């Protein structure tokens, strides 16, 4: 921040504040609240900022410089679609519908119960028309051996996507630093959670209009703090619908429509005898019995294949828990 | 590893054996015939025990049998002390996998690195489920691995969490149970082999005397019959001694044997 | 460097690219960063030399009783140390895992390290709280470096302790922190069984109890030899207080049956105290010798327990 | 002030002193040595480095790992410092000074005395171990009622003649962070050993010995260390521990150190606890205090109260005082607690029996 | 220029805090990324200028402090707060026409009157919650009452790291009991604990013990002892714990207030309230949008109208009609 | 004079704040602070050199980092949660009827400190603190005999080992300090209300197992018992249930005394009542006898708390005065809040 004239405090990229009295000719205009500003070689003196920016990390594309997988092989999730469907495309393409509506766009989407994941290639999937961020990020990979880093890319990550937006940005799996910790050795992740929370800070300068989608996924909802789902931050709840008789029969057309087929294969039989315990995974099941085609010197996968992946995955009844009614 | 040959000097089991093969060689050479098919080539493989053993010989058989490029992960260090962050060294290790590629990968243990953060505690435990985010994430992309094979074998496949336990992470199901007898026969003529003694010798004695065993285990007994046997300082020892030896021997150490049953 | 940092150098300087791929200890001064010679070896204080001592200080030759299963023993440390030879003929492999244990005693604190006065090979002992561990995979970095000193200096001889402490795993979660640590003991395994160096130096494990562990331990890389040692019986236990009392006089009768005989759940080291306050009285009694019935009173001295009351009967 | 003026006065000599040895930091421990010329030192600061001596410091006179003063110019050897760790929570172990000494005793004869021929009997003629030892033994087991636990090591402070004996609390043993107090069981005992032979006794010694096990899930994991931990500093040969040990539990379990004392320690001895005499001393423990009676008579009282530890009793001769100070009694009576006694036993008898004799089964 | 930019390099320069000054005329101040310092005066600025816990500008020469800044503590507290829960206002709620006629009494006579409390004779009321279904405006009735009187906003744990944020390691509630005399009058609160999942039986009891207990330690340092007055705390459950409240009520020490169900009452007037900004015409049916609504929760009241206006966003319509809203009055009631 | 325009310089300019850790014998005094920096001060001034002592903070030279000076600094939790201060108003006038309880207490409360001759006249030494309980869930009516005993010393209220159960101990520790803080501002009086350790079983955030639980109060006791302490910091304690505490509490302290708290009896109803009622005018019709007459087995919070309903409708209307048609009938509320709830 800037305190007051013609001086200021600032951090150096190693991390301390210092008070400095600015260059004379640009006092305010460009210097704004926050941004990264060239400190002088010796005196650390405060002089300018950068244009903003080249940036430091990601940072984005991944769509044009690869990769990008086909969504619609996938019929299965469409009712877990309709949420991403008024979610995301209408969002950023119409922040003035919003003030019609007299509803303000919430930030919030959840994804949740891998297996069966979806999720991570779900977010591959509007990468297609979408054209905007896509950062691949974990809670972990961020991790540094250095706490002031996390600003150094989440406060960057916020300056970098509302000044390049239109942009999106996915967290993979932010599930990791929702963990309630204490001792001073975390107290570096203490501070990159206290970054989460000077992320939670300065993300919600987003509101309003330009620009974000706030999407998150968790296999396991148990630590995420109540902050963290905070109103304004997730207000739109997506888990997992397992597949069934629609999503099975659309998972079994979906995957044969490739690889070779047979008058052999009636998969109605499978939309019940399999389906009542998965599930699952289905789709690499619906990959297993082709993956059992490579035992031969075989074209077209039989129906011993077929029971073959369902008597490989999964057993079993069972149980003694589970078996009591 | 020495062979190669320890192909056949792992006794069984071709199932084990033969579908390995096929589960990673083929991958390599042929990419056609799974795209004659159709079929997506499995990234990697799972062993799992210990019902029986050999997880860890039969990966270190193959890593020199197999050749081509195979790079192996020593799962102990990666918690690298101070700031535990080292899930990034698997994408630095697995950016010369890419780099490198093909390159294979064999990984035991990950069940102590497969932490549940079940009902969490403490610190270590945190470090832990964040470096298992990024295997995830590495399998979660993003990205195309194939040309990297992942090999995975450990003490159980329970804890490891569901993430793990599906397809991509975990591609297929291998592991070894209790050899047969009649694998078991063949489990000493690699034993038998490499012990030179009198002539006199029935394979199947041992065999149906010593019951319900390991290759490791009717081995080293075997050979420490011999070590038993040649405490009389006389060299040559006829299998007498071995049907005393190494059945009154395991039958010391069928008594640890108790507990050894473990879910799949 | 020592302050975490890294640099890009035109090629040392002084040795040169004649060793090595990266080793440790390179010398370098300051902003100079060249590379003048590489200085062996490794690290670290007592992380590096457990515990080095010149051997016991007495031989097992003065205890007995427990003769044939240790005469079975000292051959899986002699006969690497010298009877090797005899499976260089048949073409066997000598015994690497090996185990001792029962409660106290026994005796194995003093007996498993006797041994090494006859091993002459240097000596290292580990136990459960050097397993204990401040930050994580120093242990598994010991063990790792422990087998560097141990094949560094092989022949050389390891013997460890308090398995039971690591153990158990649990093994479901959550957590244990030894969990962890079990990986060195793994890695411990991966070097006895998915690596061949470990073939040298022959290490031995021991616990007051094989209760709950690992229970796959069980091949010749793992633990091997089981031994059970049950009770001191007569033979020892009138033998070996008599080999700890043959440092003390004694009043030139003493049955060492009565003992013997009487003797049920006595300890091997109970029978080592049993001459102490036997002794003890003897202090206080001013006497010169010690005499059996000064002895015998010694027996129920110690144990068992009362003193309650006696009567009903007297 | 005088003393403050003569305080600020000689920094003249102390600046003047300052300048040498002031650059002594940072304590440091050394790694390995080639040859005769060569060192390398490593400290926490991460600064390791391979470096030589100032001439003052002589090779065979240094350890390895050896905390060491340098000058960090040159990284010189200046002077190498014994002590490594531990902060404050030793001090706080570690303790001086006496009180409570003999003659506190409540009658107890040759149940103090087997144990006092264990501890101060060989702490004051060590000698009389020349001819005769053999070994003064190993250690010791103490449990009972509270009456009277750690005054007999109170006992032992007074009557310490020596060097200041090191208690041990035991909640301290227990810590987060696995493996904290694993480190001062541990270390603490050479820092005991730097007292040469001055003794050790530890408090709680159930609680923190704890035993057995169950299956899971631990839990006990870390604390099955310090157990066997200190069975390992037990399975230490040396001293073992020129301190002896004396120890006071409740509980015969924990068994493992129970039945580890068998495989080294020795005299299992008991508590004293009442007995029908030595109460008497436990009231003589009240004879010089106050002015007695003519007519008070101790054994009248002693007859009337079975189980009494000196606990209670120690205040039910002094709950006379209670209500003699209430109603202005100027001495007190015999029949004056007596009826309070009766009372003080029974209403306190009737929700407590404190039944010592179940605490330990 | 130059000057400055000659002074500046041989030294640099910092901003310090101030957590005590001595006698000596020196000050107690940490160089944050190191360890503290401790420095003098400082000639311009006297000591009692400033107060320990201020933000001064360290110097860079002689280690002293240059100027002065303001520092803030409760910005990071009460942003955490008002993280969770916005107030609004009477006028943006209904419904609670019978407890406000009850909570008012509560709250504004020890901010105005307390003159008179002695004219009764009574002592402020220690406390006060409102139980019913988990359920909607009671921590809006919490702030927005706070928000009536101005009379600042805290509540319980916490999640992790506002704990050690302020102090080190305690009991806890002590440094929570010492921010509100900081700021009085305050309004403490439970969040939230309203739910019938936490209970367990035993799991979720000592949990909520020590929930139970932040009230109780907290009445036994209102009460109990220390001082004075305009603290409060409030509290919300469903059942169970309302008759484990009895174990902690036998009338010590509390106010006992029933949180009720909607009813069609508020259900026109508090959709009315959040008709304000949504752009929808004067012929909408108020019967049918209400009564087409029994049970629910106030939550339905939120989502009546958003899913409705998510198809006419869908549908682009500048305001909306009836059918869209009674299309959401299924859809958010086609779950249950 | 002149030394302070002296040493000044050797001062000057700033000076650190360092750590102090661990003494060389000859009064060097090596230290870890920020970081891990070490010194060598023998110096002559302010010190004191013994009492610093380790396990504490010093303030260091920049050229070269010696201690010239050093502080006492809290703050901190430990000194904030035992004050401040505070005596409220309330007396042991308030609660009568009991007084043959208080008056138990009386020389309890009394011989220390005030009154302390004919402790030391009859030599018995009695210090041995007290305890307390009763039914159902009192202990602010003893807190109406604590309230009068903040005429006398200084004193701290505590509830519970909550702070131990918080996390994996962490020990007693916290215990410890304020259990040794009390040593610091001796003579004093400290109390713990309702121990719940073990009759409370679950626990907030993390805590296991038991064990640890159990020795955290049993080393409570341990600390206390103690080896050997005469710190005083008269020691109150009360729980309301007896059943849970291990009954080797009583026997090293406090032995002579657990207060036993009777249930109010009718006319003790009658001497509480008016004391409340004292200061809220009654109506004409409004009388105390016969209400708590006819109810039975009551407490002094509700006969206390009886009077609020009044408050409420009386106040409802702003009124100065009671009304027995309310206080009988709005006591049914509270008739009902003790009947169902």
């Amino acid at each position: 921040e800037a305190v007051d004239q013609n001086t200021a405090i600032v951090g150096s990229t190693t991390g301390s504040n210092y008070y400095v009295r600015i260059l004379s000719t640009i006092d305010r205009e460009l210097l704004k609240p926050n941004a990264s500003v060239a400190l002088h070689k010796h005196s650390n003196a405060l002089v300018d900022v950068l244009p903003p920016e080249a940036d430091s990390s990601i940072m984005m594309l991944t769509s044009d410089q690869k990769p990008d997988v086909m969504y619609a092989d996938i019929g299965g999730m469409d009712i877990q679609k309709q949420e991403v469907r008024e979610a995301v495309e209408l969002p950023l393409t119409h922040f003035e519908l919003y003030k019609q509506i007299g509803i303000d766009p919430p930030r919030g989407v959840l994804m949740y119960g891998p297996p069966g994941c979806g999720k991570t290639m779900l977010a591959k999937a509007v990468a297609h028309h979408t054209t905007a961020a896509f950062i691949r990020v974990v809670g972990s990979e961020f991790v540094q051996k250095y706490l002031g880093e996390g600003p150094r890319m989440v406060r960057d990550v916020f300056r970098l996507a509302k000044e390049n937006a239109p942009a999106i940005i996915f967290i993979d799996e932010i599930d990791a630093i929702a963990t309630k910790r204490f001792d001073a050795q975390t107290g570096a992740d203490r501070e990159v959670q206290r970054i989460l929370l000077e992320l939670l800070n300065q993300m919600d300068g987003f509101d309003q209009n330009v620009n974000v989608k706030v999407i998150m996924a968790t296999n396991r909802a148990d630590t995420l703090d109540p902050a963290l789902l905070r109103p304004g931050r997730l207000d739109r709840k997506i888990e997992f619908p397992l597949p069934d008789r629609r999503q099975k029969r659309l998972i079994f057309s979906t995957i044969t429509s490739k690889m070779n087929l047979s008058e052999e294969v009636d998969l109605e039989d499978y939309v019940a005898r399999p389906d009542k315990i998965s599930g699952a995974d289905i789709n690499s099941i619906c990959q297993e019995s082709g993956m059992l085609a490579v035992r031969e010197n075989r074209y077209i996968v039989l129906a011993k294949d077929f029971e073959k992946a369902y008597k490989t995955v999964i057993k079993k009844d069972e149980q003694e828990h589970e078996f009591y009614k | 590893d020495p062979g190669n040959v320890s192909y056949s000097e792992i006794g069984g089991l071709s199932e084990q054996i033969r579908e390995l093969r096929e589960v990673i060689e083929l991958p390599l050479t042929n990419p056609e015939l799974f795209q004659r098919v159709g079929i997506i080539p499995p990234k990697g493989c799972l062993l799992y025990g210990p019902p029986g053993t050999g997880k860890t010989l039969l990966a270190r058989a193959v890593a020199s049998q197999l050749d081509c490029n195979f790079l192996k992960v020593v799962s102990s260090s990666i918690v690298d002390k101070y700031i535990g962050e080292s899930a990034r060294l698997i994408r630095e290790m697995f950016n010369y996998a890419r780099d490198h590629q093909p390159c294979i990968i064999f990984m035991d243990e990950i069940d102590a690195i497969g932490g549940r953060r079940f009902s969490e505690g403490t610190s270590a435990d945190r470090e832990i489920q964040r470096t298992l985010m990024e295997l995830l994430n590495q399998m979660d992309g993003f990205d195309t691995l194939h040309r990297v094979k992942m090999i995975m074998a450990t003490n159980r496949p329970d804890t490891l969490d569901p993430a793990l336990l599906r397809p991509g992470r975990l591609d297929r199901k291998i592991h070894i149970d209790l050899p047969n007898e009649q694998a078991r026969l063949d489990i000493l003529k690699i034993h038998a082999g490499p012990i030179t003694k009198h002539g006199e010798i029935d394979y199947e004695a041992i065999v149906k005397l010593s019951d319900g065993f390991n290759g490791a285990d009717l081995r080293n007994v075997c050979t420490e019959a011999g070590m038993f046997a040649i405490r009389a300082d006389h060299d040559f020892v006829v299998q007498e001694d071995f049907m005393k030896a190494v059945r009154k021997v395991a039958d010391s150490k069928k008594l640890e044997s108790k507990l050894d049953y473990k879910p799949v | 460097t020592s302050t975490r940092q890294t640099y890009f150098l035109p090629v040392i300087g002084l040795v040169d690219a004649e060793k090595l791929k990266p080793g440790d200890l390179v010398g370098v001064n300051k902003d100079s960063y060249l590379i003048l010679e590489t200085l062996p070896t490794e690290y670290d204080s007592r992380v590096k030399a457990m515990e080095v001592d010149e051997r016991p200080t007495e031989q097992y030759s003065d205890i007995g009783g427990l003769d044939k299963q240790i005469q079975e023993l000292v051959e899986a440390i002699v006969l690497p140390m010298n009877h090797k030879e005899k499976f260089e003929n048949l073409g066997i492999q000598p015994p690497k895992g090996v185990l001792m244990y029962g409660p106290p005693g026994t005796g194995k604190t003093l007996l498993a390290r006797a041994c090494a006065a006859q091993t002459k090979a240097t000596f290292l002992k580990l136990a459960g709280p050097q397993l204990v561990q401040m930050f994580i995979g120093d242990g598994a970095k010991l063990v790792r470096d422990a087998f560097a000193l141990a094949k560094e200096k092989a022949p050389s001889i390891i013997f460890i302790d308090e398995l039971d402490a690591i153990g158990t795993k649990r093994f479901d979660s959550e957590k244990a922190g030894d969990r962890e640590v079990q990986r060195t003991m793994l890695e411990l395994l991966n070097q006895l069984d998915g690596f061949q160096p470990n073939t040298q130096v022959k290490v031995i494990a021991a616990t007051n109890r094989v209760d709950i562990l690992d229970p796959a331990l069980l091949r010749s890389g793992r633990l091997d030899r089981k031994i059970e040692f049950p009770m001191p019986n007569e033979e020892a236990r009138a033998r070996i207080m008599q080999i700890h009392s043959r440092k003390m006089n004694v009043s030139p009768d003493v049955n060492y049956e009565e003992l013997a005989r009487c003797t049920d759940d006595f300890n091997g080291a109970q029978c080592k105290a049993v001459c102490v306050e036997a002794g003890m009285i003897a202090l206080r009694r001013g006497a010169t010798e010690l005499t059996h019935e000064d002895y015998m009173e010694g027996i129920l001295e110690v144990q068992a327990k009362k003193k309650a009351n006696l009567q009903y009967y007297a | 002030a005088p003393p403050a003026l003569w305080d600020l006065a000689a920094d003249k000599q102390t600046l003047q002193s300052e300048q040498p040895l002031q650059v002594a930091r940072c304590t440091k421990i050394i790694n390995a040595d080639s040859e005769d010329p060569k060192y390398i030192i490593n400290v926490k600061q991460f600064a390791k480095f391979v470096v030589d001596l100032s001439d003052q410091v002589a090779p065979t006179d240094i350890e390895e790992g050896m905390r060491v003063g340098v000058d960090r110019n040159k990284y010189q050897i200046h002077i190498p410092l014994p002590p490594k760790i531990d902060p404050t929570v030793t001090m706080m172990q570690v303790e001086e000074k006496p009180d409570v000494t003999y003659s506190d005793v409540g009658g107890c004869k040759e149940q103090i005395e087997k144990l006092r021929e264990v501890v101060e009997t060989p702490l004051l003629h060590p000698e009389r171990f020349v001819n005769l030892g053999i070994e003064p033994p190993k250690g010791v087991l103490l449990f009972g009622p509270p009456g009277t636990g750690k005054t007999l090591c109170a006992r032992a402070v007074a009557n310490r003649t020596d060097a200041c004996f090191i208690r041990v609390i035991g909640s301290e043993l227990v810590q987060k962070y696995v493996g904290e107090g694993a480190r001062m069981v541990r270390e603490l005992f050479e820092m005991a050993r730097t007292k040469k032979a001055c003794l050790i006794f530890f408090d709680e010694i159930d609680a923190i010995g704890g035993a057995r096990f169950d299956d899971g899930a631990g839990g006990d994991n870390e604390v099955q260390r310090t157990m066997l931990e200190l069975i390992n500093q037990l399975d230490g040969f040396d001293p073992r521990g020129n301190i002896k040990v004396l120890m006071a539990t409740n509980r015969p379990d924990t068994l493992d150190p129970a039945l580890m004392r068998p495989g080294r320690l020795d005299r299992k001895i008991e508590f004293s606890l009442p007995d029908l005499e030595g109460r008497t001393h436990i009231f003589k423990i009240h004879a010089r205090s106050m002015s007695v009676e003519r007519d008070i008579r101790f054994e009248l009282l002693a007859r009337l109260c079975p189980n009494s530890t000196g606990a209670e009793i120690r205040s039910v001769c002094t709950e006379a005082g209670m209500f003699a100070i209430r109603a202005r009694r100027k001495i007190a009576t015999e029949k004056d607690f007596l009826e309070a006694v009766n009372k003080v036993i029974k209403s306190y008898a009737k929700f407590s029996a404190t039944p010592r004799y179940m605490t330990y089964n | 220029l130059r000057e400055e930019l000659q002074l500046l390099q041989e030294q640099g320069s910092y901003v310090g805090e101030v957590v005590r000054a001595m006698d000596k005329k020196k000050v107690l101040v940490k160089v944050h990324p190191e360890g503290k310092f401790v420095v003098d005066v400082d000639k311009n600025i006297d000591i009692n200028d400033v107060t320990p816990n201020c933000r001064v500008a360290l110097r860079n020469d002689s280690y002293t402090l240059h100027k002065i800044l303001p520092n803030k503590v409760d910005p990071l507290v009460s942003l955490m707060m008002v993280e969770k829960v916005p107030d609004s206002t009477y006028e943006m709620i209904g419904g609670l026409d019978k407890q406000i006629k009850e909570i008012k009494e509560v709250i504004e006579l020890p901010v105005k009157h307390p003159e008179l409390f002695e004219a009764l004779g009574i002592a402020q009321p220690k406390g006060v919650l409102l139980y019913g279904p988990p359920g909607t405006g009671k921590t809006l009735l919490a702030r927005a009452v706070a928000h009536h009187t101005d009379c600042t906003f805290i509540r319980v744990s916490g999640s992790e790291l506002v704990q050690k944020f302020i102090g080190e390691g305690a009991r806890m509630v002590r440094e929570l009991f010492v921010m509100a005399r900081e700021h009085a009058p305050s309004i403490i609160f439970m969040d939230e604990i309203d739910s019938i999942g936490s209970s367990r039986l035993e799991g979720g009891s000592g949990g909520d013990s020590e929930v139970q207990r932040t009230m109780l330690e907290l009445l036994n340092q209102l009460d109990g002892f220390e001082a004075t007055k305009n603290i409060k705390v409030i509290m919300a459950t469903n059942r169970i714990d309302i008759l484990d409240s009895a174990l902690l009520r036998p009338g010590r020490i509390d106010r006992k207030i029933e949180f009720p169900p909607p009813n069609e009452e508020a259900r026109l007037d508090i959709l009315k309230i959040h008709s304000r900004k949504m752009n929808l015409t004067r012929g909408i049916n108020l019967r049918k949008i209400a009564e087409l609504m029994p049970g629910a929760s106030g939550a339905e009241v939120k989502g009546v109208c958003t899913e409705a206006g998510m198809y006419a966003l869908r549908e682009r319509r500048v305001h909306v009609t009836q059918e869209d809203f009674e299309m959401a009055v299924a859809k958010v009631m086609q779950k249950d | 004079e002149e030394e302070r325009s002296k040493v000044d310089d050797l001062r000057g300019t700033p000076m650190s704040v360092g750590t102090l850790e661990e003494i060389i014998d000859d009064n060097h005094a090596i230290v870890s602070t920020s970081v891990g920096s070490e010194h060598y001060v023998s110096i002559l001034s302010f010190v004191d050199k013994d009492l610093l002592e380790p396990g504490c903070s010093v303030l260091l030279n920049h050229k070269v980092h010696a201690v010239i000076g050093v502080l006492m600094d809290d703050t901190d939790p430990l000194v904030t949660v035992m004050k401040v201060e505070k005596a409220p108003q309330e007396t042991y006038a308030d609660i009568g009827g009991l007084d043959n309880q208080i008056q138990e207490i009386k020389e309890s409360v009394e011989l220390p400190l005030t009154h302390p001759e004919y402790y030391e006249e009859m030599g018995i030494k009695p210090p041995k603190g007290v305890i307390l309980y009763g039914p159902p869930g009192t202990g602010k009516t003893l807190l109406a005999k604590a309230v009068a005993n903040q005429t006398s010393a200084t004193f701290l209220r505590v509830v519970g080992s909550e702070l131990i159960q918080k996390y994996l101990g962490d020990g007693p520790k916290l215990v410890r300090e304020l259990f040794r803080v009390a040593e610091e501002h001796a003579p004093s009086i400290v109390f713990i209300d309702e121990i719940d350790a073990i009759g409370t079983k679950r626990y907030d955030s993390n805590s296991g197992g038991e064990r640890e639980i159990q020795r955290t109060m049993l080393e409570l006791l341990n600390q206390l018992d103690g080896f050997d302490s005469r710190g005083d910091v008269k020691v109150i304690m009360a729980t309301n249930r007896i059943e849970t505490l291990d009954p080797a509490l009583i026997r090293p302290g406090r032995i002579d005394r657990k207060i036993e708290f009777p249930l109010p009896d009718e006319k003790t109803k009658k001497r509480i009542f008016q004391i409340h009622t004292s200061r809220m005018t009654l109506a004409d019709d409004v009388t105390l006898d016969d209400l708590i007459m006819a109810k039975d087995d009551l407490s002094g919070a509700d006969i206390k708390a009886i009077c609020t309903e009044a408050g409420l409708m009386a106040l409802r209307e702003r009124r100065m005065k009671v009304t027995n048609e309310d206080f009988k009938k709005s006591k049914e509320n509270v008739l009902y809040k003790k009947q169902e709830g």
